[PDB]
Parts: structure tokens; sequence; C-alpha cells
DNA sequence: AGCAGATATCACTCAGCACGA
DNA sequence: TCGTGCTGAGTGATATCTGCTTTGGGTGGGTGGGTGGGTTGAGGCAAT
């Protein structure tokens, strides 16, 4: 009889979330031609893992990914958000 | 946010009332009046009294824990616990606001670096020969020494 | 008081169908 | 072949109740052991 914590669309759209990723994700992530491919992959995963941890500590990384997948498939508000993003970028 | 004893860097002791000062002000000094081990009864519990005798045993100085500091592997927060007993039950589960909110189950691990300890010594005081009655065996009373 | 075993009531996943596109 | 519910019973899982037992000491025993502790004093025995 205890409400479970879920990665709801509400969460995703908060200030700590997708807007956080858009605001500061190119600065922290950097794919280098002088670096090994494994290093670049680990850097990208590092950034997204820290963001995920901040957002939703309950889950692991892979679990997080899976959850993200399901949420994105299901939620209609999230869909709207995404579309909005894409639209606004296409207008630039 | 933290127990007051954690940050205290001093020890407090009570010096008994000198007989001369008490007699100067027309008062009786119970605290400074010497007593034998026999004269210390159950009705003296919780009072400041003096004992006269010969020390027969002193133990090694050991650290007695007063405040215990824990850490959360997930949260990143520090927890504290106060010990005022012979024994204590260690914490197992995080109680932080973050942990609670997020539902994250984080384990608590003891940290001796940030804990507070006080030097402890246990001594035995025995009756003097002239204090024992006729046809009686001497008795001993335990002593606990803390701080400086 | 603390610990280990157990009951039972709590959700969540894949399952699949009707509409329309 | 995507999206959005409505149905659904199955497959869980985790939040939640029901019964020991203990310290140590004979107010559990000697068909639980003496290498898990207690344990100093008296007593009988053999080698001396
Ligand atoms: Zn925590």
């Amino acid at each position: 009889r205890r409400p479970q914590v879920k990665l709801t669309a509400e969460k995703l759209l908060s200030d700590k979330g997708l807007p956080y990723v858009l605001k500061n994700a190119h600065k922290r992530i950097r794919i280098s031609s002088k670096k090994n491919s494994y290093d670049n992959l680990s850097n990208i995963i590092q950034f997204y893992q820290l963001w995920a941890h901040e957002l939703f500590p309950k889950a692991k990384f892979k679990d997080f990914m899976k959850i993200c997948q399901t949420v994105g498939k299901t939620d209609p508000v999230l869909r709207e958000y995404r579309v909005s993003l894409f639209r606004d970028e296409m207008g630039m | 946010l933290f127990p007051p004893n954690l940050t205290r860097r001093y020890f407090l002791y009570f010096k008994p009332l000198s007989q001369n000062c008490a007699r100067r002000y027309r008062k009786k000094a119970i605290s400074s009046k010497p007593l034998s081990v026999r004269q210390i009864k159950g009705d003296f519990l919780g009072q400041l009294i003096t004992v006269r005798g010969i020390i027969t045993r002193v133990s090694d100085v050991k650290p007695a824990v007063e405040v215990i500091a824990y850490t959360c592997d997930q949260c990143g927060y520090e927890v504290f616990q106060e010990v005022n007993s012979r024994t204590f039950t260690p914490l197992s589960e995080c109680t932080s606001e973050e942990c609670s909110q997020n539902q994250t189950k984080g384990q608590l691990f003891m940290s001796t670096r940030a804990s507070k300890f006080s030097a402890f010594q246990e001594c035995k005081i025995q009756e003097l020969s002239q204090q024992v009655p006729v046809g009686h065996i001497p008795r001993s009373l335990n002593i606990h020494v803390n701080g400086t």
C-alpha cells in the first residue's frame, strides 16, 4: 500500500531532466578524433549516467534506458514535448 | 542538525565543597565528607560523594564511543548516533530526506574517523584496614574515569 | 529486543483485441 | 503497420505478521560435550 516511484513524464519534463540535457549536454560531452573510440563512448555514457543518477537514483543505467524506452512509447505529453523540440529546431 | 556533544572540545567536572568554606558559611559539606565503601548505600545513588580507600586495580586506557558517524553509499549524506549505554544497535538503513523521497535503499557504514571518543579507565577501590569492622571482610567499589 | 520464516495483499509485464489510419 | 485504451490473469515482490531464544548458571539437563567457558578445595591414589 505504498506508492512506487516511477519515471513519469512529469519527471522527464521538469527542470532537472530533458531541459537540463538540452541546456548543458554539448559542453560536457565531446567526441575527439584524437581519442580512442572506447574513451568517447565512455565519456558519453558518463555524462548521461550522471544525469540519470541525478534525475532518478532508483534504477541503474541500462534499466534507466529501458524505462525511457517504455515511457517514450507510452506517454502522449512526452511525445508532444519531443515534437515541439523538433519543430522549434526545424524552424531555425 | 548535529548533537551538541559532537562538537564539544572540553570536559566538565565538579569539585566538592571544601569543609573550611562550608564551616565559614555555616553549612554541612556532604560531598567532601570522606566515606568508606560500606557507608555508601543505595540511598546515596545519584549524589556527589567522596570515597576514601586504596586503589587495588587500574585498567588500560581505552576509547569509549559517545557519538557514531555513518555514511550513505547512495545518498552522500552523513548520519549520527548518540550512545549512552553499555551496548548499542548499529544503524542499517538510511534515514535521510533524499533517500526517503527517492525511495533509494542505502546501507549505512560506520566511520571511525569522524566519530567522537573519550578515554575510559576502570579502577577498583578497596577499604582501608582501619575502616573494616571487627570480624568483617573488606569490600571494594568500582570507579569509572572519563576524559582528562 | 532482535532475528528468521511465512502469509497474503499489493502492483506490474506481456498479452491481444476494437477503431482509424 | 502506430496509438490508445480496455481486459486480464498471470507472475511476481515487497510491505507486512508469527514464534523462538538468548544471558550464562544449575530457578534447562548428564542419551548436547569436556578442546565453547566455569576452577579453587578436599579427597584418594600411585610412584617415590
Ligand atoms: Zn541515504
